[PDB]
This record gives structure tokens, C-alpha cells and sequence, in this order.
């Protein structure tokens, strides 16, 4: 069916077949008909990929589209860039978040399925080909169907919208396995399409063109009466309702929860739309949808409020199951996100009296606060600082009423009345958030606290700072004092004293949590101590590396798959609302991936070729991470040193390892320059010391060098920087005779710079420096004509 | 990029025609030359742009001040010549931006199709006309037409602006935070007349807070003082002691809070959606205060700053006043910028603390760095024969109403070049110290009450 | 760096950690060192002797100076009186022979001869105090002396000094240490209070911010916050000061000032002081940081400090003299 018009489409959006041979034919049609347009490049790749998402909710089918991915991610890393810069204008909907959001979700679906190792290793190594590049975006935005949100704009009437979201869901549900789930849903269909509300949806909804109008044919009947919803008038319509063990029974028991409270309110007098009244069949067989419709039919309840009789019983129910959420009792993450939704959708309505939003967002008498500290209990991080400010609006209105005060203020009269700080709630839910700048706003509660100037200077690299206050302060706890101590230490570099730190730690203390542990691992694979010899990563990464010391690639690559399928399904429980979230495990999945790529290169021979290559794809990667911040990208170049310093210890009888000590050298110099333009001395000065280790001084001197000048610079060492530069431009001049193509460069960028560093000294006359640096560096560089190159037009534009 | 520039000199008296010292007959003879030279090889797309601003320039000398009353649209009369063109291939749109390409062959550009026959108006001293041209593509744009008005000072602060927003691209912090200036193409076309770009989906923050009809306060806070009442109270005070107008400014406060708080949350229910709406604000207005006062940008009233619907960015318009010349107005003007109860209000719970003081301290670090850059455009700029930046009896007057040349261009740019270096009062500040320093004084109460009641300080 | 000998390598990062405070890393450095090896040069015995007695790690137990103090100071805990003078006598003969063999040219090679013999002294003169009664007047003249002696080397150098406080301090806390049925022990933590404040002044003066941290955290452990605020929660804002962190130290003093406003009613002659000097100060780093208008500045810190120094009428002294003069 390869020339069927109508079929073409859909066979082109299907996913390829697996590489084995009984799907060849199957597979060249495939190719062909999806190239039949022509090549794809990867944004086309990336757009089909995500077409291909919307279809079907089974991980195993997606496999091999992973695997494409990964290819085009692998060997398409040039067009990434273009990609990016095409998003900076509207970085809201770039296309790398979204594909980063969607394969998450598709994690998140493969959780407890089938087959779910493979399509997290799969997601893993594509999260891997793209590293923590920054998506210049905070909030994670989710995919939302167009034609659905069109046809909710197409109703005006409150009621007919409420009627097309049940028949949707009734759709939607009606290919589910179970039969009587099927049953009910039929039997809800027929009693929607038999009433007016229904004929009228049919009337309005029959322009537009949809498959679900086809659906409920069989179903819709032509009656001349229409179907009468009976209606009970209660004596007292509140006694189902006022009962406090009703609404917060919490036996660890949801389902029943949610079943009995739809039921509930479906009994009740006060519902006076006919269709809520005829979903109570298929209520009682789904909890999902007894949790979609509850916000529904107390929106209609409250509708109908007279007297806010309805209004005040149900605010003060909720507001007790939000006091017995604060309580400590020990409630169910769903009956809290149930709750929360209820709310979010009862904001977004118009009250029946003329107002505003704000108005609005009080359909019940509830304090926001205890919402914000559940939702902030939920991860709900934006949800909760929203209903922060709403209630700090609504405190402060209160208090101006009643009249007729600062952060500190407002914080201490809500510790005081509710008992929750509203400045240390927005301290958490901004460190949740983890927007760098919005940590400053809320920082008046607790300054004189260790935590907190602890995680201040955390936040600001002030890692002496840290050091100290750690080493001071005893009242903190020791797991995590300790491990601001190895993190400090770490930071400054000091392996020797964070080595023998550990072993004292060790020799004081048996006990050893996974904290310490990680930790210690952390540093014996930092610091190349292989003699140390579920799991967890940086145990992976060590076992990683003593498998590719002792060539035993089989437990190599089983490890680095446990170690991908671990810091996924780690991902896979967290909030996903926050983009800072995803950086620290993009970042290790970038580690894995160039580890699991260098290790097919340790396997087999060693080529000048494949090193290039490989150094090379990480220059262009790293390229690919310049705005990412320093904490993602240093563990990633840690990783390359030592990777590229257990290729060099390596036997090599070859006597090229020449061009591996370059490729180390000119990664260490690249290292010192990321480390310095974040403001980082220490690093630098260590990738010196390491480049010094394997290198020497000759009569032809060499780019780390002037590395090592610059350094000294950077740490306010005039005086040693220049008399480097001074001695490189003596050798320099002694040295090459016009003849070194390659020294030309050096040469240039020496002068250049110990000019201007004479210069901002003002520790020479202008003559003098003008005589022997600048037009010296310009005279070098130009009559030599060494010309058809970029880096002397480079070097020259500089001069 | 050039030809309406070099038109729009040798335009410079056509205003006239269609209805002084020899640098100006000099100057128009070689526009005259240039003009012919650019004739020579490609005359049509010379004669197209000509007759195009030719109708631009009698659409705006057309007086329509009938219509002052009406809001709904007026048919454009078949008199004007703009009716008659259309499809013009060889004219790209003034109001787009126009990319620059190495290349000299320009191509897939989009050219001006047809004009629409409906006109609106603008409220305002003068009545400008809008309309709107349609692209090849066929996407309608809307352009503001603007009469007995010099438009190439604000093509000069818009290209000033452009060039801040190109050093805060190539800065790291500024560029992780995404500090840019709003900006919207102004091409001059006379002496007189001009067109210049209209902002689609923007709105006054004055429009959208002290509305009579459906203002924000009105609507929010229907309990305390009117717009029209505080207005009132300070033209009263104007002629009154200093303590006198304090204490008027701080009972108008007392009954008077700020609302603006609610734009977002009115406009943006999803808090994902709301709170990156609220950073975008706060980043915009921070930088844009930055740059205004790094350029001494004056007249920041309610009526010259437009907030977009969609993106929640402040976009400032009317930037005739710049260099600290709207201190030597009658009414002097003590605050750098525009911080008032509104703006800090609407950045959030935490106020001006947070993110509105890191990217301030951001943005000012960023031209710190490229001092001698920003110096040597402003060098530039203020030799410009053609530039009127210094302020004269008739524009102040002008500007509050109520019912040598090289010494001042080296005294603006050594306070330019002191205020780049962080000294304030002859001491040096550092660059938390100067931001510091500019929020006191932009939110001090005592400097806001001195100011004209026109410019709304208590909104 | 690695190809510098390791005995002055482990040298030199045992002095630059002590240098920093890191009192409890360094302990645990040399936990770690002792595990590896298992020679034992003097050089590091004489280092770990230095950290055991400077941070009072009493459970370690010719002689050299360090452990002739650790061994006295042990004895001092111990009351074991003869051996205490024994080795003070030992470790200051020791000290003045190994002065007598050097070249006696430079007046440098003098001063750690002399800081090392006035600890000395200081540890001997202090002995008979710790073996007799404990009385106010003894401790106060004590302390006089040592303020006075400590007035005496204001031209110091800070590595000469440094020894000095860090014996006192140690002193101060084993007398603090000892059985106190008595009930009169607030005299020494006042003593030892004042001490840590004039040692974290003496090292705000020399540029350094860990020790003056570091005595706080020893003043806080010892103190606590009361109605009536004391002179070391103004010195631990002035440390926060010299650390380059403004809104900590504004936010402290802006708290002493309120808790001092509700406090104090004019009725507490030594809180006038510290009033004083704390709205000084505030409104003198409100002022440097632009943080606020001259006119509130001056009606809320310097007029009212100003106000309180004259207005109390609590007249007929020296340091209230200062402080108006300051105002
Ligand atoms: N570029 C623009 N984009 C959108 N709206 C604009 C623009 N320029 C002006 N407006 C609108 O026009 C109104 C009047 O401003 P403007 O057109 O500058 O006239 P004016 O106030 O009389 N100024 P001036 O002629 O300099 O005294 C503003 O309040 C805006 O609503
Ligand atoms: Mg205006
Ligand atoms: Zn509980």
C-alpha cells in the first residue's frame, strides 16, 4: 500500500523497524518513503521525531527512532549550533528543551513497563549526545494539543465546554481494556447525547471536521422528548457534605477517598447541570475520572451558592484538610495534588458578581499560605510562590480594612498566627526554583544562621568561605558538614589534603554512609587512586575506569549502562518543572557518553586520526556548552584529563604518544582558560602544574607557557607574569630566526601582551614599549608573510 | 539602508514645496549628487522610494483634525497619492528591520504590496496618523506617521540603544539573563514629517493604571483616591512651600497603592507562564533604567513608556530628552529613572531586592567594561551638526506647560565619563555602591515630590 | 608541588592551615598523616604538639618548647604543680641556650625568642593564681597586667603576637574548665570575652578575618543573646564588615539597635555605650554604602547617638568622653 494516497502520510510518520534482516524490505520501503522528499537535516530529524511522539504511548515502539536520534545527535553536532542560535530570539519554545522534555516524558511512561531498561539507556545516551547546553528558559513548558484548546474555544457557554471535556475523556477511555470500564463510558454517552445540552454540543460541534463525531454516531438517537435528568430536593442537601472524617479519611487509602467524595457531591441537591448528574456510573469506576470531574462539580455547586452556606462549608472543609496536611497527618501525594488542581482550576474561573482576578482567586475563604507550603510539599515550586503573593495581597488588604508592614513583618505575624514563616516558604521555593538572582530578594529571615551563609557563599564560588564556616561551626550535622568540606576542598583543588582529610575521616569513624562513600569515590577517580579497590555514579565512573585500565570492556560497558539507567530513572522521580534540574544529570550523561565513545578508541588501535577526531567532536561540544555554568562543565573536563592520562600511562611501544601529550596539553590549556574566565585560580594553576609534569623548556617555547603568564596574571602576580613574558620574548627572539611558521603566533601574542600588560602597569615609557613590544609584534607578524591562515588573521587583527 | 536617509536630507525643505546657513545648501546639493549617482544604474527603485516618501509626506501635512473625536477609523481620502501605489517590488519595507547580509545581492526580501484605506489617529498635541502597509507576504503591519516633529533624534537614540544591546549580547552574564532594549525602527523623512514604527500589542502603563474609565486603580481599589483628585492635589501644592508638597505627595501615597502588580497575574493565569512574564519585567526594567540613566534619558512619564501584552517588556518612546537635559528644565528632574510605587510593586513580593539588583549590578558592570566604547559613540553623536540635543527655551516650555555649543558637549561627556568610571560626588563608588545609590535616589520620596505632576510620580 | 621535601611540605601546610584557623581539618590532616606513615620526624612531633595543646586535645599523652607547654599545661589540669614549673624551667633553658648559639647580629632573631619567653612567663605567673584561691581582684589585676603588656607590643609584628593570645585564650578557658562551685565563674567568661574581642581586633588590624570568626564562634559558645546586647555582637558586625559582606553586617547592627531601642529605657549606664557606638557605626556604613537619604541617616543614627551621649546626663568618665567625641 506504498502508492495509497491516504495511507502515505501515516506509513511516513511510523516508527523505523529494527536493524535485523527479516525487516529489510520493510525497512528500504520505510526509507524511501520518508527521504522521498529528500535528506533531513537535524532539525527536520528532530521535528519528525517529535511528530512521531504524539502518536503512541509505548516506549518499546520507540527504540529505534531513539537510536536514529542518537546518530543524528552524534554525527550532526554542527548544525546544533545553528539550531541554538536560532532559538535565542524566542528561547521560550526552543526546539532542544522541548526534545529534552518529551524524552523525559517518554521515561517517566517506561517507568514500571516491560523493556523499560533499554528505553532508559536509550533516552540516556541521546540526553548524553546533548549536554547541559544553556536553554536560556526557567519554567519547563509542556506539549498541549492545538485542536483540542480550538475546539474548547469554540464553546462560549460553560456548560457545553464541560459537556465536550466529558465526551473526550469518554473517548478517550472507551479503548481501554477493561469491559466494564467500556460499559460505563457507553452508558454515559448515550445519557449525554439523549439530553438537550448534548443535541446542542452536536449542533455547534458538527462544522468542524473530527473522528470523534464518527464515534458517537452509533450512539446519538433521535427522540421528539428530551431525556429528563429527575430531579430530588433534599431536606437538609448539607449533611452529606458537613462531615470532617469524610473529607479527610486518609487510611493510606486514595481510590476510596476520591470514590466516596465524588459520590458524595453527586448525591447532593446542589448540583443543577444534567450532565454531572449521569457521570455517577462512570465515577464509580475510574479515580481519574472522579479527580477530573470534583473540580467541576464544585464549581457547580458553587454556582448555584445561596447564602454561601456552600461557599463557607466547603471553604472551612478544605481548609482542614490543609491544617491536617501541615499537621507534623502523613497524607497521600495524590489526595494533596487533587486538591491543589481543585484550587488551580476554581482560580481560573469568573465569580458570578462583577470583579477582578483577584477576586477571583477567593471562591473560597481559604489561606493561601497552607495552599503554597502543600504545593511546595508537591514540588509545585511556581504554583506555590503564586499563591504566596496571593496571600501575602490578601493579608495586606486585610490588615489595611482593619486599620481603616515590611517582608520581616508579614513573616513574623504569619509564624505567629498559622505558625509557617512566609520568608523562609519563598527561601525554599526560590532555592527549589534555583534562579541565581532571586535568591538575593528573600534573604532578611535567618542571615546570622551557618545554613545559610553556608549556601551564600556556596552560591557565590566563596568555597574559603565555606571552608572555614564549615570547619567552625559543629552545630551543623556531620554528614553533610563533612561534605561541604570535601566539596570545598575539592573546589580549591588541594587532592593531597582532601586525600589524606578522607583517610583521617576513615581511621576516626567506622560507621560510613553513602554520602562519604560517594564522596570518597568521587575523589579516588578524581585523583587517579585506583588502589582503593546499588551502585551509585561516581562508583559506576571508578569501576568504569579500573574495567578500562584492566581492558575488561564487557563489565566497562555493563557498568556505564547501570550507571545511564540509575541517573535516569533518579530524573525520571523529580518534579520536572524546573530547568536547573536537568543540568547536573545532562552533565553526567555527557560524561558517560564521551567515556563510553573513548572506550571503542582504547579498545582497538591507536591512530593519530580517531585522536583528532575525538578532540576535535569535544572542542565542538565544549563550544556547544559555553554558557553553561562551571559546575556542569568542570567535572566534564575532569573527566577528559584523567581519561586522556590513562591513555598516556598506557604501554605505547609505538613512540607516538606525542600526540596524546599534545591533545592533554592543549585540554589543560583550554581547562585554564574556561577556569579563569569564571574567576578560578586554583584549577588553573593546577592544569599547569600537570602540563609541567609531562613537558619541559626548550629553545622553541610553547603555548602553555603563555598560559602559565597568563595565570600568574589572573592572580594579581604582576611582577611574575611579566618576568615570564619577558624571559618567553628573550627565548622567542634568541630562538626562531624567521623561519618557525608556528612560532610566529607565540611570538606575536607574547609581545602583544606584555605590551599591554607594560602598559597598564605604566612601568615603561610609551617609546620604549611602541619600540620594542607592539610595532615589533606588528612587524613579525606582517613581513614574515606567513600569510593564507586564520589564526594570523587573527593574531594580526589583535596586533 | 541608505537611500532614505540620504533622501530624507535633500528632503529637508520639501515639506513646503509639496504644500539658512550653507553647510545646509552644501549638504543638500550632495545628497543631489549621491542621489544621482544611485540613479544611474537603478533609476525605478530611485523613482519608487522618491514617490513613496512623497506620499508619505502629504499624508502627513494632511491637517484631519475633524476626526480628533473619533476612534473607530477614518477612510483615507482619494486625494492622497499613497492610494494610487501599489505593488512595489523594489521598496523593502521602512518599518521591518532589514538584516545585513556581507553580500551585496539582496534577495526574499519583503516588499511593500498595498496600503490599507483606513486610518487611525493618536491621542497627543498633534494628531499622527496610523496605517497600514501590506508585505509581499501579505502580513499587515502598522506604521505611525508623525507631523510638525523631528524624528531623527529618536533614529539616533534607537541606534544608541541598539548599540547597548549588542555590548550586553557579546557579555555572558547579560546574555544568560537576556538584558535587551526594546526597540522600534524610526525613519526620518524631512525636517518635519517622519514614520516611524508602532508597536502592535503594546499599551500605555499610564492607559492601562490611572484610566478614567477602566483604570486599574479604579478597578482594584475603587475605595481610594481617584487619579483626577491626586492630580488635583498636586497642581494645588505646585505653588506652595517644599515641606508643604511632601507632606501633599505622602497623604496622596497613603491613599493611593500601587496595583500594577495584577498586569501578570490578569494576563498570565499558568504561574509557570506568570513567573517568567514577571522575571522578563523585572530584567527589562532594570536594564532599561540602567541604560537611560548610563544615557541620562529624561521625561520618563507615564505616556512614554509602552509595556507589550504578549512579553510583559517595558518599550520606551518619546526619547527626545537625553543627557541629562531634563535637569535644566524649569522643573528639574531629580531621579534617574522611573522606580516609582508602580514599577517596584509589579516586580513582586521582594521589590526592587533580588533580581531587579543583580541585573541592574550586571548592566552596570557590562558598561563599565566597555567604557571607552560607549564614550567614543557618544563623541560621535554629540559633533553631529544635525543632532539638537541641547535644550532651549521653547522646548522646555513646551515640555511643562500649564493651563557654547563645545562646552557643553565636553561637560556631558566628562559627567558621561565619571558616571562610566562610578564617580558620583567627586568619590569613587563601586558598581553595588553606584546601583545602590541610584535606587536610593530613584525611590526617595523627598525627590519624587519636587517633580512636575505631569510626570506622575505618585503612579 | 611535589618534589619539595615532604618534611617542609607537610610543614608548611600544617603552619598555612593553623594560619587560617581549620582547626578540626588540621586535626583530622594529622590523623591521616600518622596513619600513612609511621616515622616520625621532630619536626612534625613538635607540629602535632603545637595543634594538641592550641586545641586543647588532651587526650594524646630532650623536650622541645611546644611539648614542654602541652606537658605543663597537662600538669596545670592535673594539679600536678612540681612538674609544671620543672618543665616551664626546662623549656626556658632550653629556649635561651638555643638563643645563645646563634649569631647575635639581627634583632629579628630576637622577637620569637621573646614572644616564646613571655608565653613562658605568662604560663608561670598564672600558675600560682590557678593554685591558690580564685578571687576577683587577682583576675583583674591579672588581666590589667596583660593589657598593659599587650599595649606594650601594639608595634608587634601579628606572628609574634598571635602565640601570645592563643596561650591566654587557652589559659582562660582551662581556668574556665575547672570545677566552679563558687558560682563566680561570670568574671572569667567576661575576661575571656574581652580577651577573644581584643584578639579579634588586634587581627581585623593585621588583615585577617578567620581568627576574628573564629573567636566569635569561641565568644558565642560561651555567651548568648539577652535583652541587654554586649560589646562582642558589635565586634562579630565589625568582623562581618571586614569580610566585604555589608547587607550581614548592616542587618546585625540594625538589629542591635532595635533590640537596644526596646531594651533600654536611659536607665542602663553601660548599654549608653554601646548605643552610642552602634548607631556611630551604622550610620557611618549606611553613609559609605549610599544605602539610604542624609536626612534619615541623620535623624535615626547620628543626631540620636548624638542625643543619647549628652542628653542621659551620665557624665564623669573617660570612655563616654570618647565615645561623644566620636559622635
Ligand atoms: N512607536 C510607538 N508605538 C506605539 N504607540 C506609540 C508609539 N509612539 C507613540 N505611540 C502612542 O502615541 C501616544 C502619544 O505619544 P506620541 O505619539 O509621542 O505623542 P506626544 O505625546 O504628543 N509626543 P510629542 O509629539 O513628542 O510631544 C503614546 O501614548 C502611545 O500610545
Ligand atoms: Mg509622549
Ligand atoms: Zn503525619
Amino acid at each position: 500500500n506504498k502508492d495509497n494516497e491516504n495511507l502515505y502520510i501515516t506509513i511516513k510518520l511510523l516508527d523505523p523497524f529494527p536493524d535485523h534482516v527479516v525487516f529489510k524490505d520493510l525497512r528500504i520501503t520505510q526509507q524511501k518513503i520518508k527521504y522521498s522528499r529528500g535528506p533531513f537535516s537535524l532539525l527536520e530529524e528532530i521535528n519528525h521525531f517529535l511528530s512521531v511522539s504524539v502518536y503512541d504511548a509505548l516506549p518499546l515502539t520507540r527504540l529505534e527512532g531513539l537510536k536514529d536520534l542518537r546518530r543524528q545527535l552524534e554525527l550532526h553536532k554542527d548544525q546544533m549550533v545553528d539550531i541554538m542560535r536560532a532559538s535565542q530570539d524566542n528561547p521560550q519554545d526552543g526546539i532542544m528543551v522541548k526534545l529534552v522534555v518529551n524524552l523525559l516524558q517518554l521515561s517517566k511512561m517506561a517507568i514500571n513497563h516491560t523493556g523499560e531498561k533499554e528505553v532508559l539507556e536509550a533516552v540516556g545516551s541521546c540526553l548524553g549526545e546533548v549536554g547541559p547546553i544553556d536553554f536560556s528558559t526557567i519554567a519547563i513548558q509542556h506539549s498541549k494539543d492545538a485542536s483540542y484548546t480550538k475546539a474548547l474555544k469554540l464553546f462560549e457557554d460553560k456548560e457545553l465546554q464541560w459537556t465536550f471535556i466529558m465526551l473526550t475523556y469518554l473517548n478517550n477511555t472507551l479503548v481501554e481494556d477493561c469491559v466494564k470500564v467500556r460499559s460505563a463510558a457507553v452508558t454515559c454517552l448515550k445519557n449525554i447525547l439523549a439530553t438537550k445540552t448534548g443535541h446542542s454540543f452536536w449542533e455547534i460541534y458538527k462544522m468542524t471536521t473530527d473522528p470523534m463525531l464518527a464515534y458517537l454516531q452509533p450512539f446519538r438517537t433521535s427522540r421528539k422528548k428530551f431525556l429528563e435528568v429527575p430531579r430530588f430536593d433534599k431536606e437538609n442537601p448539607f449533611e452529606g457534605l458537613d462531615d470532617i472524617n469524610l473529607w479527610i479519611p486518609l487510611s493510606e487509602n486514595h481510590d476510596i477517598w476520591i470514590k466516596t467524595l465524588t459520590c458524595a457531591f453527586l448525591d447532593s441537591g446542589g448540583t443543577k447541570c444534567e450532565i454531572l448528574q449521569l457521570l455517577k456510573p462512570m465515577c464509580e469506576v475510574k479515580t481519574d475520572f472522579c479527580q477530573t470531574v470534583l473540580p467541576y462539580l464544585i464549581h457547580d455547586i458553587l454556582l448555584q451558592d445561596t447564602n454561601e452556606s456552600w461557599r463557607n462549608l466547603l471553604s472551612t472543609h478544605v481548609q482542614g484538610f490543609f491544617t491536617s496536611c501541615l499537621r507534623h497527618c502523613c497524607l497521600d501525594k495524590k489526595s494533596q495534588r487533587t486538591m491543589l488542581a481543585v484550587v488551580d482550576y476554581m482560580r481560573r474561573q469568573k465569580r458570578p458578581s462583577s470583579g477582578t482576578i483577584f477576586n477571583d482567586a477567593f471562591w473560597l475563604d481559604l489561606n493561601y499560605l497552607e495552599v503554597a507550603k502543600v504545593a511546595q510539599s508537591c514540588a509545585a515550586h511556581f504554583t506555590a510562590l503564586l499563591y504566596a503573593e496571593i496571600y501575602a495581597d490578601k493579608k495586606s488588604m486585610d490588615d489595611q480594612e482593619k486599620r481603616s508592614t515590611t517582608i520581616s513583618s508579614l513573616s513574623e505575624k504569619s509564624k505567629e498566627e498559622t505558625g509557617i514563616s512566609l520568608q523562609d516558604l519563598l527561601l525554599e521555593i526560590y532555592r527549589s526554583i534555583g534562579e541565581p538572582d532571586s535568591l538575593y530578594g528573600c534573604g532578611g529571615g535567618k542571615m546570622l544562621q551557618p545554613i545559610t551563609r553556608l549556601r551564600t557563599y556556596e552560591h557565590e564560588a566563596m568555597w574559603g568561605k565555606a571552608l572555614v564556616t564549615y570547619d567552625l561551626e559543629t552545630a551543623i550535622p556531620s554528614s553533610t558538614r563533612q561534605a561541604g568540606i570535601i566539596q570545598a576542598l575539592q573546589n580549591l583543588g588541594l587532592c593531597h589534603i582532601l586525600s589524606v582529610y578522607l583517610k583521617g575521616l576513615d581511621y576516626e569513624n567506622k560507621d560510613w554512609c553513602p554520602e562519604l562513600e560517594e564522596l570518597h569515590y568521587q575523589a579516588a577517580w578524581r585523583n587517579m587512586q585506583w588502589d582503593h579497590c546499588g551502585t551509585s555514579y561516581h562508583e559506576s565512573l571508578y569501576n568504569a575506569l579500573q574495567s578500562l585500565r584492566d581492558r575488561e570492556f564487557s563489565t566497562f560497558y555493563e557498568s556505564l549502562k547501570y550507571a545511564r539507567v540509575k541517573e535516569v530513572e533518579e530524573m525520571c522521580k523529580r518534579s520536572l518543572e524546573s530547568v536547573y534540574s536537568l543540568y547536573p544529570t545532562l552533565s553526567r550523561l555527557q560524561a558517560i557518553g564521551e567515556l563510553e565513545s573513548i572506550g571503542e578508541l582504547f579498545s582497538r588501535s591507536v591512530t593519530h586520526r580517531q585522536l583528532s577526531e575525538v578532540y576535535i567532536k569535544w572542542q565542538k561540544h565544549s563550544q556547544l556548552l559555553k554558557d553553561s555554568d562551571f559546575s556542569f562543565q568542570e567535572p566534564i573536563m575532569a573527566l577528559r584529563t584523567v581519561i586522556l592520562e590513562i591513555l598516556m600511562e598506557k604501554e605505547m611501544d609505538n613512540s607516538q604518544r606525542e600526540c596524546i601529550k599534545d591533545i592533554l596539553t592543549k585540554h589543560l590549556v583550554e581547562l585554564s582558560i574556561l577556569a579563569r574566565t569564571f574567576k578560578n585560580t586554583q584549577l588553573p594553576e593546577r592544569a599547569i602544574f600537570q602540563i609541567k609534569q609531562y613537558n619541559s623548556v626548550s629553545c622553541g617555547v610553547s603555548e602553555w607557557q603563555l598560559e602559565e603568564a597568563q595565570v600568574f596574571w589572573a592572580k594579581k602576580e604582576q611582577s611574575l607574569a611579566l618576568s615570564i613574558l619577558k624571559q618567553m620574548i628573550k627565548k622567542l627572539d634568541a630562538s626562531c630566526a624567521a623561519n618557525n611558521p608556528s612560532l610566529k603566533l607565540t611570538y606575536t601574542e607574547c609581545l602583544r601582551v606584555c605590551g599591554n600588560w607594560l602598559a597598564e602597569t605604566c612601568l615603561e615609557n610609551p617609546a620604549v614599549i611602541m619600540q620594542t613590544y607592539l610595532e615589533k609584534a606588528v612587524e613579525v607578524a606582517g613581513n614574515y608573510d606567513g600569510e593564507s591562515s586564520d589564526e594570523l588573521r587573527n593574531g594580526k587583527m589583535k596586533a | 539602508h541608505t537611500l532614505f536617509i540620504i533622501l530624507a536630507l535633500a528632503n529637508a525643505n520639501r515639506d513646503e514645496f509639496l504644500t539658512s546657513s550653507q553647510l545646509d545648501e552644501d549638504r543638500t546639493e550632495a545628497a543631489n549628487r549621491i542621489i544621482c549617482t544611485i540613479r544611474s544604474r537603478r533609476p525605478q527603485m530611485v523613482r519608487s522610494v522618491e514617490a513613496l516618501c512623497d506620499a508619505y509626506i502629504i499624508l502627513a501635512n494632511l491637517d484631519a483634525t475633524q476626526w480628533k473625536t473619533q476612534r473607530k477609523g477614518i477612510n483615507i481620502p482619494a486625494d492622497q497619492p499613497i492610494t494610487k501605489l501599489k505593488n512595489l517590488e523594489d521598496v523593502v519595507v521602512p518599518t521591518m528591520e532589514i538584516k545585513v547580509d556581507h553580500t551585496g545581492e539582496y534577495g526574499n526580501l519583503v516588499t511593500i504590496q498595498s496600503f490599507k484605506a483606513e486610518f487611525r489617529l493618536a491621542g497627543g498635541v498633534n494628531l499622527p496618523k496610523i496605517i497600514d502597509c501590506v508585505g509581499s507576504d501579505g502580513k499587515e503591519r502598522r506604521q505611525l506617521v508623525k507631523g510638525r516633529d523631528d524624528l531623527r533624534q529618536d533614529a539616533v537614540m534607537q541606534q544608541v540603544f541598539q548599540m547597548c544591546n549588542t555590548l550586553l549580547q557579546r557579555n555572558t552574564e547579560t546574555r544568560k539573563r537576556k538584558l535587551t532594549i526594546c526597540t522600534y525602527k524610526v525613519v526620518p523623512l524631512s525636517q518635519r514629517s517622519g514614520v516611524l514604527e508602532w508597536c502592535t500589542g503594546t499599551v500605555p502603563i499610564g492607559e492601562f493604571l490611572v484610566n478614567n474609565e477602566d483604570g486599574a486603580h479604579k478597578r482594584y481599589r475603587p475605595n481610594d483616591f481617584s487619579a483626577f483628585q491626586c492630580q488635583k492635589k498636586m497642581m494645588e501644592v505646585q505653588k506652595k512651600s517644599f515641606e508643604e508638597k511632601y507632606e501633599v505627595f505622602m497623604d496622596v501615597c497613603q491613599n493611593f497603592q500601587p496595583v500594577f502588580r495584577y498586569f501578570c497575574m490578569e494576563k498570565f493565569l499558568d504561574p509557570a507562564i506568570w513567573f517568567e512574564k514577571r522575571l522578563a519585567y523585572t530584567r527589562s526594567v532594570a536594564t532599561s533604567s540602567i541604560v537611560g540613566y548610563i544615557l541620562g534619558l529624561g521625561d520618563r512619564h507615564v505616556q512614554n513608556i509602552l509595556i507589550n501584552e504578549q512579553s510583559a517588556e517595558l518599550v520606551h518612546i518619546d526619547l527626545g530628552v537625553a543627557f541629562e537635559q531634563g535637569k535644566i528644565l524649569p522643573t528639574p528632574e531629580t531621579v534617574p529613572f522611573r522606580l516609582t510605587r508602580d514599577i517596584v510593586d509589579g516586580m513582586g513580593i521582594t521589590g526592587v531586592e533580588g533580581v531587579f539588583r543583580r541585573c541592574c549590578e550586571k548592566t552596570m558592570e557590562v558598561m563599565r567594561n566597555s567604557q571607552e566604547t560607549l564614550l567614543t559613540i557618544v563623541e560621535v553623536l554629540l559633533y553631529d551638526p544635525l543632532f539638537d540635543w541641547t535644550m532651549n527655551p521653547l522646548k522646555a516650555l513646551y515640555l511643562a506647560q500649564r493651563p557654547s555649543f563645545n562646552k557643553v558637549a565636553e561637560r556631558v561627556l566628562m559627567r558621561l565619563q565619571e558616571k562610566l568610571k562610578g564617580v558620583e560626588e567627586g568619590t569613587v563608588l563601586s558598581v553595588g555602591g553606584q546601583v545602590n545609590l541610584l535606587i536610593q535616589q530613584a525611590i526617595d520620596p523627598k525627590n519624587l515630590s519636587r517633580l512636575f505632576p505631569g510626570w506622575k510620580a505618585w503612579v
